[PDB]
RNA sequence: GUGAUCUAGAAAGGUAUGUCUAAAGUUACUUAUGCUCUUAUUUACUAACAAAAUCAA
């Protein structure tokens, strides 16, 4: 249990455990992946929310490749 | 000059809540929908075909209309024999489908 | 008039039920006349009683062809106990005593200004206080400050009762202007009546929390805020509110600690809870057993112990009041003869009884109700019950037992004693009740929930 | 120089509500802040909390 849908990131990705673990943790980054490239072909016309948004999105695209890094 | 100004906007503003509650969800959903129609496009850019998600059924027994006639309510059986114009009708619906 | 009186009882019955509506209870035991008609400077409603009278029910037939006389009383507001509560119709002096009172009066205060102006001079204002408030028009009205802009002031009475065409409220004493006739009526008897008709004010003091927060006499305490809220109201009256002489009511005992609530009452549980917040049942029940078993190894060699042990106390043990065990343990250098179970303030006692090791100690806390504050009676109860009691584990069948009771700061041992304990064990006892700080918590935390200060 | 004894407590009554959750495929090697336990003071939000009435100066 413990459910992975409460907590944080965890910030660093090194100090992550077991493999069986992370996995879980990496798709706890994919879902946000998969909600927020929605959130950007809207024509919702906020130019300026959406700049960093994409900054946002480039940030945990970065995370993604580092919970792959860790695998 | 200022209350004039806020008397002339209320004055031409009739809504209320829930006529302006309702159009801006009107606005997000189709925001939400042409932001999904372009994803399976770029995703056919790609190659990779992704199918539109149906929406979730509210209760148990919600009708997918597009799914069949609806309540097909055929027409009553007429004498003056529609067999040459159902064959025309299917050949030009399949022609449109095509 | 009878059926103004037969009003009189249903309309404060129907008031006394509104506040009982205020709570989910129209029990009569939950609220007895204290609760309603003790005055708000002691913490009750303030009501006046008007129909705690015996109302004349002289046979109806031939009542309304003769006008019987008064041959039989009925009863009108009856409670379980039978409170003598003054009605202020006694309070009251009546309209032909009042007028023919005026009568004498004005004529003596005729004769006695015709006296200051055959002999000149400026009136007395201490020979005429003997007729101060008396008369019709108060006396007083005559030596007003401003009395000379309200002599131009005519026709009063009709515009005060053309109030009711212009105004949305009323003024129910449309028939008076105190500035015109003064004060017709004095109610200061009735405060002090009805206090004395309850027993007093030691006695209308045992229906609170009042020795639950501490204090010592009542002189020192005002009051905070004058109208006292709801939450506070029923958290001071609340030993008879949550009392065990209910009619019917399902126990369930609280959450955490030891009081049983006989029913919903959604109020009282609100303060309760906040009252016995962050596990304090548990911590004054530690507090306690720490602090005697500090002062117990403190006379080691007095009381010529081995040593002292906690028993490792479960922390549910606490607040169970089906069953408890032993908290602290007794090992002797050499062997105790412990005489027959006694009490706290017992005198003596013949020791030779039986011949014992090991002894115990135990601690139950209980938050009295206005029924049972009784403790020694309480704690002598609880010693048979479970010292009879199988399931109870005790080392040996010794030891006393220590009871406090929280809503009252009351503290007895009911317990069998060796040689040098109860002289001991009394003036720890006094000093654990007023140092604990466990327990000074518990006190102070009620002085915030009843907002009672000190005279500080 | 007597008596007739009513009651009785629980729910809905406190909050909305709604939406979302590719893991599992349907045949053409980029490394970057770890919120501490208690008490006091100040500020912001918040209780959609409460409140001077008759009357006495």
């Amino acid at each position: 249990y413990k459910d992975y849908s409460r907590y944080q990131r965890p910030r660093n990705v090194s100090k992550v455990k077991s493999i069986k673990e992370a996995n879980e943790w990496k798709r706890q980054v994919s879902k946000e992946i998969k909600q927020k490239s929605t959130r950007i072909y809207d024509p919702s016309l906020n130019e300026m929310q959406i700049a960093e948004l994409n900054d946002e999105l480039n940030n945990l695209f970065k995370e993604w490749k580092r919970w792959q890094w860790h695998i | 000059k200022e209350m004039l100004a806020e008397a002339r906007a209320r004055l031409l503003n009739t809504q209320g809540k829930k006529a302006t509650r309702k159009i801006r969800e009107r606005m997000l959903e189709e925001s939400k929908r042409i932001a999904e129609l372009q994803k399976r496009r770029e995703l056919k850019q790609a190659g990779i075909n992704v199918a539109i998600k149906k929406p979730k059924k509210k209760y148990g027994t919600d009708i997918d209309y597009n799914e069949d006639i609806v309540y097909e309510q055929a027409p009553m059986p007429g004498i003056y024999d529609t067999s040459t114009e159902d064959r025309q009708i299917k050949k030009k619906f399949e022609q449109f489908e095509r | 008039t009878e059926p103004l009186l037969d009003i009189l009882v249903k309309g404060e019955t129907r008031i006394q039920n509104r506040v009982k509506l205020g709570l989910n209870s129209k029990m009569p035991t939950r609220f007895p006349p204290a609760v309603f008609y003790t005055p708000k400077e002691l913490g009750g409603l303030g009501m006046i009683s008007a129909s705690h009278i015996l109302i004349p029910a002289s046979d109806l037939s031939w009542s309304k062809q003769t006008d019987t006389g008064i041959t039989h009383f009925r009863a009108g507001m009856t409670h379980e106990d039978e409170k003598l509560i003054p009605t202020i119709f006694r309070y009251i002096t009546t309209w032909e005593n009042e007028f023919l009172d005026s009568q004498r009066v004005w004529a003596e205060y005729a004769t006695k200004r015709q006296e200051a102006i055959q002999q000149n001079r400026r009136l007395a204002f201490e020979e005429l206080e003997g007729s101060w408030d008396r008369g019709i028009p108060r006396i007083s009205t005559l030596f007003q400050r401003d009395r000379h802009t309200l002599a131009y002031d005519r026709g009063h009475r009709i515009r005060r009762e053309f109030k009711q065409y212009s105004l949305e409220r009323n003024s129910p004493f449309w028939w008076t202007n105190s500035h015109h006739d003064g004060k017709l009526w004095n109610l200061n008897a009735y405060r002090t009546d009805v206090i004395q008709a309850l027993g007093g004010i030691e006695t209308i003091l045992e229906h609170t929390l009042f020795k639950g927060t501490g204090f010592n006499s009542w002189e020192g305490l005002f009051w905070e805020k004058s109208q006292i809220p709801n939450r506070r109201f029923t958290l001071w009256w609340s030993p008879t509110i949550n009392r065990a002489n209910v009619y019917v009511g399902f126990l369930v005992q609280l959450d955490l600690t030891g009081i049983f609530l006989h029913g919903k009452i959604p109020t009282l549980k609100i303060s309760l809870i906040q009252i016995f917040r962050a596990h304090l049942w548990q911590k004054i029940h530690e507090s306690i057993v720490f602090d005697i078993c500090q002062i117990l190894d403190g006379e080691l060699d007095v009381l010529q112990i081995e040593s002292v042990t906690k028993e490792t106390v479960h922390p549910r043990k606490s607040y169970k009041m089906n069953s408890s065990a032993a908290d602290i343990t007794m090992e002797s250098v050499h062997e105790w003869e412990v005489s027959k179970p006694s009490l706290l303030h017992e005198t003596n006692d013949s020791f030779k009884g039986l011949i014992t090791n090991k002894m115990w100690f135990d601690v139950q806390l209980r938050y009295g109700d206005y029924d049972s504050h009784d403790i020694s009676r309480y704690v002598r109860a609880k010693f048979l019950d479970y010292t009879t009691d199988n399931v109870s584990m005790y080392p040996s069948p010794t030891g006393v037992m220590i009871g406090i009771d929280l809503a009252y700061n009351m503290y007895d041992a009911y317990g069998n004693w060796f040689n040098g304990l109860k002289p001991l064990i009394q003036n720890s006892m006094r000093t654990i009740m007023k140092a604990n700080p466990a327990l000074y918590v518990l006190r102070e935390r009620i002085r915030k929930g009843l907002q009672i200060y000190q005279s500080s």
